[PDB]
């Protein structure tokens, strides 16, 4: 699972 | 690397005062235009600085940070004080990876508000590399935090800062103490979202996130955000189909295409990946509407 998030 | 990238033929260089046109598409529920209108009076009023904030403000939400940034440094080169304008810088940066830019902003948002630049008197163990800077406002918010106990954007800020530093126990607690204060603000969904999702709890992301479009229907970052989660669980039919929801109201795209190309390659269609080139979501069925 590696893909990042935003704010 | 200063001026914004402006989309050619803008309908609204035609319209008299194109800022309430757009204004109002953000109350629409629809950001790719209400960016177009913003593009407008920021190129027939370069001087109006509530234009490039409107316009920064929305492509950031729009799942644009490259040009979300260089729109908010116009709006800060022409009012340095604002922290609307420094609150969403820290968040920009804070995606972009950018730290020192993101400190700096923080601080900013905080020494800007008349009721705390009483802190501008300042003076191994703890995370981050770029430390001294990282100390110092972390300190700062805390003295800020026992000034005013329930601020809710203290609280929201601490949740930036503490995703920088990876600690997302921490962004987590107080971006929950943020929403509950105001638990109608999406902006702040969405951070739950993805502080949860980066500190590898999709599942109770995905909620934060739903919160979040049942306030802004239509607000493309949190479409990319649910894809983002649901392919790190693996459940590549749903992160899909979200990411062509948020592609088609995204408006050309973007890198977005890109993440949409490596869904299908991992789901073993090598058509479909093949027509990923024309611009067209047309094609693509599952939904529709």
């Amino acid at each position: 699972s590696n893909r990042w998030s935003k704010l | 690397n200063t001026d914004y990238p402006f989309e050619a033929n803008n309908p609204y260089m035609y319209h008299e005062n194109p800022m309430e046109e757009g204004l109002s598409m953000l109350k629409l529920a629809n950001l790719a235009e209400a960016a177009l209108a913003f593009e407008a009076v920021c190129q027939k009023e370069p001087e109006r600085e509530e234009a490039w904030r409107s316009l920064g403000l929305t492509q950031a939400e729009n799942e644009k940070d490259g040009l979300a940034i260089i729109a908010l440094n116009h709006a800060r080169a022409l009012d340095p004080a604002d922290i609307a304008v420094h609150a969403a810088l820290a968040v920009s940066h804070t995606n972009e990876h950018n730290a020192n830019a993101a400190l700096a902003s923080l601080r900013a948002w905080l020494l800007s508000q008349p009721q705390y630049e009483q802190l501008g008197s300042v003076n191994e163990d703890f995370f981050f590399a770029a430390p001294n800077e990282y100390r110092e406002c972390r300190t700062l918010l805390h003295a800020a935090l026992e000034m005013n106990p329930n601020d809710a954007q203290l609280h929201a800020s601490l949740g930036v800062l503490y995703n920088l530093s990876n600690n997302y126990d921490s962004a987590a607690a107080n971006l929950r103490r943020a929403v509950e204060l105001r638990p109608d603000d999406a902006q702040l969904w969405n951070k739950l979202g993805a502080t949860l999702a980066n500190g590898n709890r999709p599942q109770e992301a995905l909620d934060a996130y739903n919160r979040a479009l049942d306030i802004n229907p239509g607000y493309v970052r949190v479409m990319y955000n649910m894809a983002v989660s649901y392919s790190n669980m693996s459940q590549y039919d749903l992160a899909a189909k979200q990411l062509v929801r948020a592609i088609y109201m995204q408006v050309a795209t973007r890198s977005m295409w890109d993440f949409f190309r490596m869904l299908l390659n991992v789901m073993n269609r090598p058509d479909l990946v093949e027509l990923t080139y024309a611009q067209n979501v047309e094609p693509f069925a599952k939904e529709f509407g």
